[PDB]
């Protein structure tokens, strides 16, 4: 279920509204993407991020 | 309860933190804390919606919501609109004092 | 004997019923490509309802199909775009924007808007020439054909720094005009990566779609804008800071996109000198009252005036505004035969006057709070 | 009546399908245009726009427009020739035929200094001339570059358009022009200087064109000697408010002087003044026969006279405020 | 021939231009003419085309409608024309701009047909010099009175 | 009285009826009315 | 017949509202050097 | 309910099909429809009868019958004789509408 991100958007933000809850969900969403934490913070404006099922 | 003031790092109690606290939610959005989708008001969110009576019937719930939620320490008496000079809305909220 | 036998007649005297214009209709006037894939002649306007239809009718890849996209991405209206084609100078460009009339004497470009309601019965609320509104010719001759449809013409400024979109704001001054100026940075499918987009057709897809959920009395001021990802010079505003750079923008009636890529419109007051019509809500629930009443009065115009001829266009005419003002749009209104206009004279020579005052629901665009400290309860804690 | 109808008649290219396209843009009202066609030298196309009349027996050139109303039955009340009333010759030409119509004719001045504008504009002083002197300058469709408009037929589109949205007792004087794109050599109207540019221009009764890139008309004074007759919106309500009584009073030019004749006259002169009142085009009016002028005399020949006296709404061209900080209110903070 | 039977004669005039319609209308100046000025386009049904009608049997269609529908104090200046399917030369009537083709005519008398396919009667005014006797409702009431 | 200058240049052509110079005052109060709750004046007079 | 047809007239005769302006721009003039790290121009004024 | 208008053919459901039914009631005859000789209303029997009030209580019933029997989708008012001109009988007849 990959989506693309905006030049301002935000991680914690962005899974609020996929996923409903927070507890558990953005550090695996770190844990399952190649190289997005060492991507800065306030993403670019093109960059995806494949957010996992099951969270 | 013993807090720090925001400017100036002072520790102070009752006056100002309890100031501090309901004088930032009002204007907080909702999603702008780190980890927590929901702290803030959605006043930021009540701009440009047109001032009806089911307008301020949504301003006094969440000003009841967002201050009932996260500021147990403030009893809120009265949210009355009391002008409409030029689009700007004059809503008075007189709060009382505890501790 | 006049008449032996039985006479039914139809006395006729019922209050007929008000409706309104469907408020969404947007007017577009963009470059395109003629050829094989584009089935629309490069003058004439084309009826537009979906994005299917927007492709099949000037081809994807021209600069109207991505105004259309910006427009369907976010709302779901009707579009009366017309098209023109490319020129070889980009002065000769704004040169078939503007148009004027044919050899044929036919309109060429944006007076093509004219005949939307001759030809589709869908008269344009919202002018919309994307890119090309930043020159001064286009936008002076959109501000001329907004009064003539009573429509709603969304410009952009340029994409310069804030003294030079503020000094192009200061030419304009009149109530249909709504200026956007900060670029949306918008991605590209085709080459994959970010493009900037005028950010004019995105302002109309608001316009449609805040009328379609919200009503045309709510203004698109505070609502998303779905398909952008980024913005050129971006603004300032802060928190809650009267002097941040958006806010100074907003002072000088200029609609910005403030928050993080402009996922945020930001502004309701339109170009306009005057501070009673500065609002973009109470400009456009007048020209939808203006032309309910128009449009759905031509049956009165040789009734003859009897006594339940005026009752019951004013009872007609209370019956549309008491179904806007439980609807949300006005707060409170007065319809009344006027007392002193209907003078014998004035009746005698068919003149029958009637007012509507009413007070349209104006956007909150500043909640005031003012929060304070007391004494009264301290005293409280004592039983 | 239409811009269609302009293009249809004299073409995309021509001059005054210019003139049409400046007062569709900004109005929708009924031109008479006559039209000419081009001369050879610019001293001898001024001859053919003021014309005269032919030797067939014709009017030419701007006398065409006195068959404005034989013909059509709409007399024209705003006359412009764009471009041509630059000149002294048409000017005048132009002042003679506004009197013989009631209208008011609308010059426009060259677009050189402001010198040779108070200069051009001091040889008329007829309150039936409205002078607008700087040029328009508007995009041109042909050339793709912005060109320099008379600017005269850019006023004539205000003057259609506030009747149609104000009323004719309105001048058009901070009204919005459209298709203007910029003003050559551009004004000075700064914040509330009377010693501004355009100030200094409207006080030799010449109207201008003031704010950046040109949208606002300002200035609503004729180039009239007399001071009565300043207002542009007191001389085309006064010519409105005379050519109704003479085309609605040509039922009572034999109906025989009876007292149910000059009382029936008189109460259907009272209710036009008083559908003028409540409209908002005079402010108090009186309107009564002649008790002196009604002589035993003056009857017995057919005369009859009446009075209508009346008051136009005068534009406020100088809305005054006087701010001042007192000490009258200090002592209510006490209670 | 309208004042020895106390009717309205209802005229039309040419089928060419305004400037000739109103130039035939200031010739007649009393009370008790009607002018319908467009020309009814009308289906025919011998030669199988679309014939031009001189549009004052049409006129008169309504004045006899009106009178059984609405009364003899009811102007037919806003009823509908059944049998046509157009106007030869067609007047402009848009919305609501004064200045329209077709307003130029009813202010100089002349009443009109305005919309697409040509399917109103316009103009109440008869050709009266007199501003009293302008409608043709008081005209047909006071001769029926 | 700069506020006052930048917010007239609407009725500097108006033309002078009753429900102008009414409708100046009207607002002319209201921004004295809304300038004195908000604490920058103590009392005010507004009057042609 | 002045007009045979419907007119719908705004009459636009209310009050209007005044705002304040803003009161707080702070003029500056004051010397510095001109090179590559200051972006402006040593006459021209510059909006911060 | 959906049906055609009598003349143009064009199908209205509510506002004229209602009209269309009523007023053909009341001058629609007694069997002059094929094999129903039992639609159609008596008021064309009514005519040259004595006006008296005997006379309007048999109207007020014949418009309660012919409209009862055969428009139940229509409820009467009141059937009052208003004016006597020249024999003419001026009978009111206010229906309300539904759908």
């Amino acid at each position: 279920t990959t989506c693309r991100t905006a030049d301002g958007d935000m991680l914690d933000s962005l899974c609020y509204h996929v996923y409903g809850h927070l507890l558990g969900c953005v550090e695996a969403t770190l844990d399952a993407n190649p190289g997005l934490a060492d991507e800065q913070q306030p993403f670019r404006a093109g960059l995806l991020i494949s957010f996992p099922d099951m969270p | 309860m013993i807090g720090m003031d925001r400017r100036s790092g002072l520790p102070l109690s009752g006056l100002a933190h309890l100031k501090q606290s309901v004088e930032d939610i009002l204007t907080t959005p909702l999603g702008s804390r780190r980890m927590r989708p929901e702290y803030g008001s959605k006043l930021r969110r009540m701009v440009d919606m047109p001032v009806s009576e089911g307008w301020k019937s949504a301003v006094q719930a969440e000003v009841a919501r967002s201050l009932g939620r996260w500021e147990p320490r403030i009893g809120l008496s009265a949210v009355r609109v009391v002008a409409v000079v030029d689009g700007r809305v004059d809503l008075l909220l007189s709060g009382v004092f505890e501790g | 004997s006049f008449f032996h036998g039985v006479t039914v007649t139809n006395v006729d005297i019922g209050a007929r019923t008000i409706a309104l214009p469907a408020s969404s209709v947007i007017g577009l006037c963009d470059v395109f490509t003629p050829g094989a894939q584009a089935s629309a002649k490069p003058n004439v306007p084309v009826l537009l309802t979906s994005k299917k239809d927007a492709a099949a009718a000037f081809g994807i890849g021209s600069s109207i199909y991505l105004a259309c996209e910006a427009i369907y991405n976010r709302a779901q209206a009707v579009i009366v775009a017309v098209g023109v084609e490319t020129a070889e100078t980009p002065e000769a460009q704004a040169s078939a924007v503007i148009g004027g009339i044919s050899a044929a004497g036919e309109r060429t470009g944006l007076q093509a808007l004219l005949d939307g309601k001759s030809r589709f019965n869908a008269q344009p609320r919202l002018l919309v020439a994307p890119g090309h509104s930043a020159q001064q010719a286009v936008a002076t001759a959109m501000d001329g054909l907004a009064e003539k449809l009573r429509a709603i013409a969304i410009l952009d400024g340029p994409n310069s720094t804030d003294e030079a979109a503020v000094a192009y704001a200061k030419n304009f001054g009149s109530k249909r005009l709504f200026m956007v100026d900060p670029g949306v940075q918008v991605w590209d499918s085709a080459t994959n990566a970010a493009r900037n987009a005028p950010a004019s057709a995105y302002a109309a897809g608001l316009f449609a779609w805040t009328d379609a959920e919200y009503g045309f009395w709510s203004s698109p001021s505070n609502k998303e804008i779905k398909g952008v990802t980024g913005t050129s010079r971006p603004v300032e505003f802060l928190d809650g800071d009267e002097t941040c750079r958006a806010n100074l923008l907003n002072n000088a009636n200029i609609a910005t996109i403030i928050r993080d890529d402009g996922y945020r419109l930001w502004g309701n007051r339109t170009l306009s000198s005057d501070s009673k019509w500065a609002f973009v809500t109470r400009v456009r629930t007048m020209d939808l009252v203006m032309d309910a009443i128009l449009a759905g009065h031509k049956w009165a115009v040789d009734r003859g005036i009897t006594k339940t001829y005026v009752k019951d266009v004013t009872e007609g005419l209370r019956a549309f505004m008491r179904d806007l003002k439980n609807q949300g749009a006005v707060i409170n209104f007065e319809v009344y035969a006027d007392p002193d206009l209907n003078s014998a004279s004035q009746l005698a020579q068919g003149k029958v006057y009637w007012n509507i005052r009413f007070t349209d629901v104006p956007p909150a665009e500043n909640p005031n709070f003012r929060v304070e400290v007391t004494d009264q309860w301290l005293t409280e804690v004592l039983d």
